[PDB]
RNA sequence: ACCCCCGCCGUUAGUUGCCAGCGGUUCGGCCGGGCACUCUAACGGGACUGCCCGCGAAAGCGGGAGGAAGGAGGGGACGACGUCUGGUCAGCAUGGCCCUUACGGCCUGGGCGACACACGUGCUACAAUGCCCACUACAAAGCGAUGCCACCCGGCAACGGGGAGCUAAUCGCAAAAAGGUGGGCCCAGUUCGGAUUGGGGUCUGCAACCCGACCCCAUGAAGCCGGAAUCGCUAGUAAUCGCGGAUCAGCC
């Protein structure tokens, strides 16, 4: 990207909630471009939070999306030598790309059998304030105010 | 090593082919290699004559073959003695029984094959490269045309190092499709060795 | 592409798996296309020139 | 019910073809089914540019057969007379099967 | 009495007639939910109609031949849109703004040589 | 329950099981099973001891298995070895003898790789 | 798993030349260049010579080795 | 998978026919 | 820019097409009929910052309407003066040098297919977003005379025997695969993965040892996601799935 600032490419809503946040995450969940097994996935994923837990599935997902979502991380950097990792602010566009991908990568990283499974359960897991999920933003997070002294390389 | 044929390169448009005539599967092969072989004598022969094109047109075995020439005169022959010889010499090659017309050239000067092999020749016989090829182009710059070009290709002069010539005049745009540039190529042996010849004639546009 | 060893057109193949294509102008056996009795190269060198009657140059 | 099929490499030197063969046996017999086209088969050559080696070289050409129609029903003696001998066209060739 | 457009996606064409009625869907003779059995997307196709609240309103014979269930799908759904204004040609105002009365042009990409696949060029080692 | 010489396949469909034996793949399976009447789907252990010895039977004496078999295989490349044969020289040598290429690709046949000191600088890639 | 289906190929070179020697019993060598074909019973106990592309080796046939095809008893390339 | 030649993809990969990939 | 392919519309043309619309039906668009529609291929229209608001001296930048589409709408053909003493005398052409019972020519056989090893480009895969069986649905572009091979029969099968149509928008290759539906597998080197090897056999071809492809049985390897390092691709692209062609007896 030299010349324009590439805008985003806007998503078509959701064929149940008309939502774009969940196509982007069936995006994230499909492979091979086999995008009906994806939305299915996440959809048997949704009436599994529906079992399992009393609560609308489309809530369930938004508030994982919101603590899986880094707000500060850390980039790397050549200042004088070294490569110190600057410490600096997650914009917005970039928060929702690194919580829907973690969120799908700690759930491909779960054990039960069931593809649809482990997202419902990441998901949940993930509302809750735990799973593999959290853990990285968290791990992000605490990287930088780690690293809280190049920040003045703010960037 | 670049840029395609100006002819092949234009063949949909400002340019027809040599050979138009349907054909298929089992016979075009067969329909074809012929061509070639009526090609072959006539360029062996009508070499004086000043050889430019050989049309060839077909329906069924009665060939059609428009030879074009500049000296339409040393084809046809004394009263058309000659025309006699190759017309039937023809038939001693394809059974098809075929025609044999001949058009003139209105002035050779814009006719690529023809500037060509006059400069092709020129060489041969031991001219100054350079000055041949700035003649042919002001001769055919000289005479209508709107665009002119020839290159000479290497061992000038016979030069232990091949070089290669230049010379041109006017637009020559072989990148527009739809210039009309006449392409003419002569070959050139000599002691020393081959010497190409190319020339390029703008007429026109549109 | 020795003339010796255009001894194909001698059909007496003493059994016909010994027959092979070979440029009819050229000789270059490598990559003769049947439908010209061409190779590869001469078939292109034509195509420039319109000896290859509704052989146009192909793009899409 | 003359079914007429021409086959050229030139859609010009068909479509001036067979609608002489349409515009002459309207005078002569049925009223003609008009020149109907029909898919046209392509030969691809796809040749390495130059000899020995460059095999990303290419460049293709390509060999169109183009195809028509027509179809006379109610013959006439006269439709096969403004027809029988009047054609132009040399890179045509027809083939008919009445 | 009728109505009809066209519809044509990523190579499929699709004849849609509308027909005041209840609101269901042959298309190509099975239901719209048989010849669609089991794709999330399927849904996608009527929803020029509840754009302008129809479906419960008209009806739909659908002829679709060409490319795959899925871009049938979008072809469909641009003759369910294009019919839906011979109708009421003052439909556009809302359902153009929603480009359905778009005609997706994006097609397959030739695949060029030298390349894999278009673009997806062949790999090197220690060049 | 045990069936050919030494066989115990257990606990898994009867078909599987069966292939657990040496000379009894899964095309075998379907047939002695097809054959003897008996459904490939039931689990070994809840088989009858009605089916097991019509299996046992059917199997056991209709296909050479087990050591038996490896003892003919072992008698036929013993043989061709034996004799000049070049494919039993492929034998002895250990290389491919299906007529594959043994400048590469051949370690199946060969075994690890075994490197040896070589010649640099004239681009071997 | 060889093949070659309904009619045992076999060069009559060594063929009708073989069996004119079981007429008197046998012989003392032969040499084919046809090591294309393959080898019946009447080969048997004979002594023939197959050709490398380069020598002449002998080959005794024995029946063990009958259904094979001669060249398969003589080596073309030299390794190691 | 798509190699193993007894096989539904297996026969199909090599465009074959047999008794996995029986004409119909 | 002028040319080609793809986007939208119209005219001409209807043995492709459809009850769109009517009568019949072995209810197969099969029958009559009908060119509307899809389409087939030829031509014509359409986009030019042309119109509206904003900034600018201008070019033009931003925004908006209409429109299938835009500000080069998407993909090709197309490569300047020259550079690298770039590549090819093995395609052909050609100067010079060399060989002429031979550095020519014919043949049979072998070799180009060798291996302790090293590298490049790839295929298949390590699996459950998966594998297997069954049932069922959408494609495009191509090719077909001894050639494609319908259908019927013998064979588990490759394939063999018989034989219709096609001279190929009207017959065949052809089954698209991924996909949808139902069942099996149940996390294991396994119903993953198919190397390797033993046996039987088909087919082409004078002939398949060296050295063909295919089928069926048995065998069932490494491989549980790859060190340093390193490659591709910015959208209908990558990724993934199958289909055709040239060469061509057959086929690596
Ligand atoms: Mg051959
Ligand atoms: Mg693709
Ligand atoms: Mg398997
Ligand atoms: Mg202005
Ligand atoms: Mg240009
Ligand atoms: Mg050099
Ligand atoms: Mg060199
Ligand atoms: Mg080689
Ligand atoms: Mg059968
Ligand atoms: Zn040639």
């Amino acid at each position: 990207a030299r010349r324009r600032r590439a805008e985003v490419r806007q998503l078509q809503p959701d064929l149940v909630y008309g939502d774009v946040l969940v196509t982007a995450f069936i995006n994230k969940i499909m492979r091979d471009g086999k995008k009906n097994l994806a939305a299915r996935i996440f959809y048997d994923a949704c009436k599994i939070i529906q079992e399992k837990t009393g609560q609308e599935p489309l809530k369930v997902f938004k508030q994982a999306v919101e603590n899986v979502k880094p707000r500060m991380e850390v980039r790397s950097r050549r200042v004088g030598g070294a490569n110190y990792q600057v410490p600096m602010e997650v914009s917005p566009r970039r928060q929702q790309s690194l919580a829907l991908r973690w969120l799908v990568q700690a759930a491909n990283q779960r054990p039960e059998r069931r593809a649809a499974v482990r997202i419902a359960h990441e998901l949940m897991d993930a509302a809750e304030g735990k799973g593999g999920a959290v853990k990285k933003k968290e791990d992000v997070e605490r990287m930088a105010e780690a690293n809280r002294a190049y920040a003045h390389y703010r960037w | 090593g670049n840029k395609i044929h100006p002819i092949g390169f234009r063949l949909g448009i400002t340019r027809d082919w040599e050979s138009r005539w349907y054909a298929g599967k089992k016979q075009y092969r067969h329909l074809l290699l012929e061509d070639q072989r009526i090609r072959g004598l006539l360029e062996k022969e009508l070499y004086s004559a000043g050889l430019a094109r050989v049309d060839i047109e077909r329906a069924a075995d009665n060939v059609a073959v428009t030879v074009h020439v500049a000296k339409p005169g040393v084809v046809i022959g004394r009263g058309g003695e000659r025309i006699r010889v190759l017309r039937e010499e023809l038939a001693k090659l394809t059974g098809k029984n075929v025609a044999l017309n001949v058009q003139e050239v209105q002035n050779p000067n814009l006719s690529a094959p023809l500037v060509a092999q006059r400069v092709a020749e020129q060489i041969e016989r031991r001219f100054a490269v350079r000055r041949a090829i700035k003649q042919a182009v002001q001769r055919v710059m000289e005479s209508g045309a709107k665009g002119a070009k020839v290159i000479v290709s290497g061992r000038i002069g016979g030069a232990e190092q091949a070089r290669t010539e230049w010379a041109a005049q006017g637009r020559v745009p072989l990148h527009t499709l739809r210039a009309n540039i006449d392409y003419g190529f002569a070959l050139a042996r000599t002691t020393y060795g081959v010497l190409g010849v190319k020339a390029y004639i703008f007429l026109g546009e549109v | 592409a020795r003339k010796a060893l255009i001894e194909k057109a001698k059909r007496t193949p003493k059994f016909k798996v010994r027959a092979y294509t070979r440029c009819v102008r050229c000789g270059r056996a490598r990559s003769v296309y049947r439908f010209f009795g061409l190779c590869r190269i001469c078939l292109r060198e034509l195509a420039h020139k319109g000896q290859l009657p509704g052989v146009r140059k192909a793009s899409w | 019910k003359i079914r007429i099929k021409l086959r050229g490499f030139d859609h010009k030197t068909l479509d001036a073809s067979a609608q002489k063969i349409v515009e002459a046996a309207r005078r002569s017999g049925a009223q003609v089914s008009g020149p109907i086209p029909l898919p046209t088969r392509v030969r691809r050559f796809t040749v390495i540019r130059g000899p020995f080696k460059h095999k990303d070289s290419r460049e293709h050409f390509e060999l169109r057969t183009h195809n028509r129609l027509v179809d006379i029903i109610n013959p006439n003696r006269k439709t096969i007379e403004q027809l029988m001998t009047l054609d132009l066209p040399t890179g045509v060739e027809i083939e008919i099967k009445t | 009495e009728q109505y009809y457009g066209t519809g044509r996606r990523k190579e499929a064409v699709a004849r849609v007639f509308l027909r005041p009625g209840n609101g269901k869907v042959t298309v190509n003779g099975q239901d719209f939910n048989e010849y669609f059995q089991g794709l999330v997307r399927a849904v996608a196709a009527l929803e020029p109609l509840r754009a302008v609240d129809a479906l419960g309103h008209f009806d739909a014979y659908i002829t679709v031949r060409g490319g795959g269930k899925s871009g049938q799908i979008d072809a469909i759904k641009l003759g369910i849109a294009r019919a839906l204004v011979q109708y009421n040609p003052d439909y556009r105002a809302k359902l153009k703004p929603l480009g359905f009365l778009t005609r997706d042009a994006r097609v397959v990409e030739r695949k060029k040589y030298g390349k894999h696949k278009a673009r997806r060029a062949p790999q090197y080692s220690k060049r | 329950a045990r069936i050919a010489g030494v066989e115990i396949p257990r606990n898994k469909r009867v078909d599987v099981a069966l292939t657990y034996i040496y000379g009894i793949g899964k095309a075998r399976a379907k047939e002695a099973l097809e054959k003897t009447g008996i459904n490939p789907a039931t689990r070994v252990k809840d088989l009858t001891e009605a089916e097991v010895v019509r299996l046992r039977e059917y199997v056991e004496n209709t296909w050479k298995l087990e050591g038996e078999l490896r003892a003919e295989v072992a008698a036929n490349i013993k043989r061709l070895m034996d004799i000049g044969c070049y494919r039993g020289l492929r034998h002895r040598r250990g290389l491919p003898v299906r007529g594959q290429r043994t400048r590469t690709n051949a370690r199946t046949r060969k075994g690890p790789r075994k490197t040896v000191a070589g010649k640099k600088k004239a681009p071997r890639k | 798993p060889r093949s070659l289906k309904k009619g045992v190929f076999v060069d009559d070179h060594l063929l009708e030349k073989v069996l004119e020697l079981n007429a008197k019993g046998e012989k003392r060598l032969i040499k084919t260049w046809s090591r294309r074909s393959t080898i019946v019973p009447e080969m048997v106990g004979h002594t023939i010579a197959v050709y490398n592309g380069k020598q002449h080796v002998p080959v005794y046939i024995t029946e063990n080795m009958v259904g094979h095809k001669l060249g398969e008893f003589a080596p073309t390339r030299t390794y190691r | 998978g798509k190699g193993d030649r007894r096989t539904r993809r297996g026969k199909i990969w090599r465009g074959t026919y047999g008794k996995y990939r029986p004409r119909k």
